[PDB]
């Protein structure tokens, strides 16, 4: 009961998937062959970790996950790497030819050829669930598969699973590690087509993660591996309430009630602390107050924007590790007596808190210090729309001259789809302005 | 009150079904239109290429009516 | 995945031969087709350009074409000459005589179907064909006229694959053959419609580099060709080795070609053999390092791909790539954000600790086309040598049409050069 199915789409989706599932395994005591000695009920159970792992009679704990990509070389690494026994082969699905950084090929030309198979395999996961809660979909905005195949899949999932919850982890593009000039097109197309099919979406700005790696972990030139390890800690923090139990534990769905005041306003800002090197963490114990303080430092946000220049509609603090409410409450009181935390006039200002007692883990050979306590803040702030503004502007620059548009038109798309997607984005930025204006 | 309770849940059903139905139909429209557009793009390419052929035969034929 | 290589005519087969010798060495393949390298990175994407035969042998997926049998005897006797598949040699007996019409409409057309049979055999065995690359000159007769015929013929049968060319532009500094501007313009006319991406390998630039920079009093085709193979290796590195950026022909095109007709790239290389990352970077953007004789400060960049090779600091590469963009901002169009992409590959070319290859889509490429056009018109307005072409069946109209299309291409590169964001 309460199963969650993860779907990792395209390179970014898949590689972030690798990092998350490795991390989950370590958090839960699951070996790379899928065995979990601590689990005494063989071949099934209703433990909290079962929301993310099914079990075979032979004692294997198998991620409720599908990996999909239109070319094979990234998933081939999963097939042949360290956690290859973790996954049944049918959970890892590949085409022969990718979307070539083109939303149209991901959604139509190439995507249409593998979509029924993907849904077949997701259906196989669903049928093993006694109370499926919904899906978590991981993907880039910028890639052809991450953008166009994800959109197609989300549209088909609404049809096939009705209103079952769909949450995204969406990788927003940064010039430091982007690989296509047309990513702004792909980002707007997929955001427009997915918007009505997603209940909640956590954007991860590659530039924010890149900066955090450079600045807080002293990594000269971060690789995807560096980025993904940090992303996985954040993803882990958000899903921990689903995977562990606890008296002070608060379900992600409960935070969602507070995070989403209107269906379209469904993009929380995540902020994570502490991100600190082993070198800096040694003999330096960061207190509940210190990590909570860090949540209101914009440098620690997963999306670049300035909440101090916007308005809050919700603030949620998801703690893990050695943390009790007394200390949280005191930390919050201080922060209120000293910060630019302004709420819209129609929302209560109380911070919503959950605590999972299981301490954070790190992957061997990684950059993050192992710490006793960590926190992820999820806020609903009007400032997140800055990310849409930056992207919409880049789209406008190119689209005005119709730069690269022939690549999409050649794959069957119409200019009408571009203008329609861009207008939806204009309306979304307007939605974020409106919700911040005072009541009359 | 019971009548109203019955109407609320039937309303919730109707709207969810209508959402499914409309998602389903919008997708079929987009995929149909995309298929036709692409095919028409490829057809125009081939026709242009086949006029090139047409034109090269016409050229060899003119060389012959010159010799 | 798989690329199919076609080389047509003398130039095409010559620079084609060097290309295979050079990348074979890079991938640790010897003249017999056996691998004898030291790194698994050499073999990972080997199937992009090589077929694997029995005996752990690697056979370039390469097709060798000419209306003149001589060239493919010299090929067959070159160092890696025994590496090519015997059945993949398709030669006529006639010659083209630098007559584009012969290559395109008559002689070449007589031989084209046998070439297709070979392309089909190679394409059918591909797991997932990416597309094609063709090497040829535009000034001769076979490479230019038959080469462009092949393109259109292949496109009819593989309309959804990428067509890429390495096209050698003629220069009076290298060849006195008077009609070359006719052959080049007629070619460009074809390329503008039927290729997805063309590398402009300009003999004018090659000579000038060899003469001025390398201080070679008398450049041979050998000398020119050393530049060509170095460039060709560089601009194909992202296709042949594991990596993120432009790793296939379609992703390259999607990054580099914002308007379908504007697909003529200016390649560049550093160092040009009197070295730091800043120094590498500055030179790869210098006109003196361009393989097309055009000054990029006479226009603007639509898009750029930079490829660094060797052991070096990626941090420094990133900072220097940011530096050149900032300091030269005027020369990149503002209405294509982030239009410069950079790749770094660990494996340096033979004989270098590090190198940089440059691929620019610059509106300054019009200087190349204007130069051909000037030489075309000097002749066409005196109907000089036309009977060669009318004699094979062509008419003057096609000449006029080719000239107008090329003139249009120039106007289009100028249009985007003048465009602004506001
Ligand atoms: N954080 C992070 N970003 C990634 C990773 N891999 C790719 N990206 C980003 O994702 C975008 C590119 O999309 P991809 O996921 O690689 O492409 P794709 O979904 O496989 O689509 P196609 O290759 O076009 O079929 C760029 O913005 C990259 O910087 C990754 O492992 N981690
Ligand atoms: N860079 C270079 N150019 C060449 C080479 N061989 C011929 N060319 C050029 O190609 C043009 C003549 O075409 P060519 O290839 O010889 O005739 P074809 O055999 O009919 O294709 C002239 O402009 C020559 O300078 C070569 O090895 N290298
Ligand atoms: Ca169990
Ligand atoms: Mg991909
Ligand atoms: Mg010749
Ligand atoms: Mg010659």
């Amino acid at each position: 009961m309460r199963e969650c199915i993860s779907i990792h789409v395209g390179q970014a989706g898949v590689q972030i998937g690798n990092a998350c599932w490795e991390l989950y395994c370590l958090e839960h005591g699951i070996q790379p062959d899928g065995q979990m000695p601590s689990d005494k009920t063989i071949g099934g159970g209703d433990d909290s970790f079962n929301t993310f792992f099914s079990e075979t009679g032979a004692g294997k704990h198998v991620p409720r996950a599908v990996f999909v990509d239109l070319e094979p070389t990234v998933i081939d690494e999963v097939r042949t790497g360290t956690y290859r026994q973790l996954f049944h082969p049918e959970q890892l699905i590949t085409g022969k030819e990718d979307a070539a950084n083109n939303y149209a090929r991901g959604h139509y030309t190439i995507g249409k050829e593998i979509i029924d198979l993907v849904l077949d395999r997701i259906r196989k996961l669903a049928d093993q669930c006694t109370g499926l809660q919904g899906f978590l979909v991981f993907h880039s905005f910028g890639g052809g598969t991450g953008s166009g195949f994800t959109s197609l899949l989300m549209e088909r999932l609404s049809v096939d699973y009705g209103k079952k919850s769909k949450l995204e982890f969406s990788i927003y593009p940064a010039p430091q590690v982007s690989t296509a000039v047309v990513e702004p097109y792909n980002s707007i197309l997929t955001t427009h087509t997915t918007l009505e099919h997603s209940d909640c979406a956590f954007m991860v700005d590659n530039e924010a993660i890149y900066d955090i790696c450079r600045r807080n972990l002293d990594i000269e030139r971060p690789t995807y591996t560096n980025l993904n390890r940090l992303i996985s800690q954040i993803v882990s923090s958000i899903t921990a309430s689903l995977r562990f139990d606890g008296a002070l534990n608060v379900d992600l769905t409960e935070f969602q009630t507070n995070l989403v005041p209107y269906p379209r306003i469904h993009f929380p800002l995540a902020t994570y602390a502490p991100v600190i090197s082993a070198e800096k963490a040694y003999h330096e114990q960061l207190s509940v107050a210190e990590i909570t303080n860090a949540c209101f430092e914009p440098a620690n946000q997963m999306v670049k924007c300035d909440p101090r220049h916007g308005k809050y509609m919700a603030c949620c603090l998801l703690y893990r590790g050695d943390v009790v409410p007394k200390d949280v409450n005191a930390a919050i009181a201080t922060i209120k007596t000293k910060r630019s935390i302004q709420f819209v006039d129609w929302c209560p200002t109380g911070f919503k808190v959950g605590i999972n007692y299981q301490p954070p883990t790190v992957v061997p050979g990684g950059d993050l210090a192992k710490v006793q306590r960590a926190v992820c803040m999820l806020s609903n702030t009007t400032a997140i729309a800055e990310a849409w503004a930056r992207l919409d502007h880049k789209f406008d620059l190119m689209y005005a001259k119709r730069a690269f548009v022939h690549w999409y038109v050649g794959e069957g798309m119409e200019e009408g789809e571009f203008s329609e997607a861009r207008e939806d984005m204009a309306a979304l930025e307007k939605d974020y302005e409106e919700v911040g204006v005072d009541s009359v | 009150k019971r009548e109203h309770e019955r109407e609320v849940i039937q309303k919730a059903i109707e709207e969810n079904n209508n959402f499914i139905k409309m998602a389903k139909e919008k997708l079929a429209q987009k995929m149909e239109s995309n298929k036709e557009n692409r095919e028409a793009h490829l057809a125009a390419m081939l026709e242009r290429l086949q006029e090139k052929d047409k034109h090269a035969e016409e050229v060899r034929k003119n060389k012959e009516l010159k010799e | 995945r798989e690329i199919v290589h076609i080389q047509a005519g003398q130039c095409g087969n010559q620079i084609g031969a060097k290309f295979w010798e050079v990348i074979s060495d890079e991938h640790g393949i010897d003249p017999t087709g056996s691998y004898h390298g030291d790194s698994d990175l050499q073999l990972e994407r080997i199937n992009v350009y090589y077929n694997e035969a029995t005996g752990n042998k690697y056979v370039p997926r390469a097709i060798l074409v000419d209306l003149e049998p001589g060239t493919m005897d010299s090929v067959r006797s070159g160092p890696f000459g025994q590496i090519f598949r015997p059945d993949n040699f398709v030669f006529g007996q006639s010659g083209a005589g630098n007559n584009w019409a012969k290559g395109h409409y008559t002689e070449g057309a007589e031989l084209v179907d046998s070439v297709l049979d070979v392309v089909r055999k190679e394409s059918e065995s591909c797991d997932c064909l990416q597309g094609f690359q063709l090497t040829h000159s535009l000034g001769g007769g076979t490479g230019s006229g038959m080469g462009t015929l092949l393109i259109s013929k292949i496109r009819e049968e593989y309309p959804d694959r990428i067509m890429n060319t390495f096209s050698v532009m003629p220069s009076p500094k290298v060849s006195d053959t008077v009609v070359e501007p006719y052959n080049a313009t007629l070619s460009v006319h074809q390329l503008v419609e039927n290729t997805d991406e063309t590398y402009c390998i300009d003999n004018e630039a090659l000579y000038d580099i060899c003469f001025r920079t390398l201080k070679l009093t008398t450049p041979t085709y050998g000398d020119l060709n050393h530049l060509v193979s170095a460039t060709m290796s560089g601009v194909t590195t992202c296709l042949r080795f594991p990596g993120q950026l432009n790793a296939d022909l379609r992703k390259l095109a999607v990054n580099m070609v914002p308007f379908p007709r504007l697909h003529f790239f200016m390649p560049g290389f550093a160092p040009l053999t009197s070295l730091t990352v800043p120094e590498l970077t500055q030179q790869m953007f210098d006109s003196k390092n361009m393989m097309a004789a055009c000054d990029p400060r006479h226009g603007r960049y639509l898009t750029v791909a930079a490829i660094f090779r060797g052991r070096m600091s990626m941090k420094e590469v990133d900072e220097q790539m940011l530096n050149v963009q900032n300091k030269n901002s005027s020369y990149f169009v503002e209405w294509i954000p982030n239009n410069v992409k950079t790749a770094v590959c660990d494996i340096p070319p033979r004989g270098l600790k590090m190198s940089a290859t440059f691929i620019g889509n610059s509106t300054a490429i019009q200087e190349l086309f204007k130069r051909i056009s000037e030489q075309f018109t000097a002749m066409f307005r005196r109907k000089a040598f036309l009977h060669w072409y009318t004699g094979e069946g062509m008419d003057e109209m096609e000449f006029t049409e080719a000239e107008s299309n090329m003139n249009d291409l120039v106007s289009e590169y100028q249009q985007y050069q003048d465009a602004t964001a506001d």
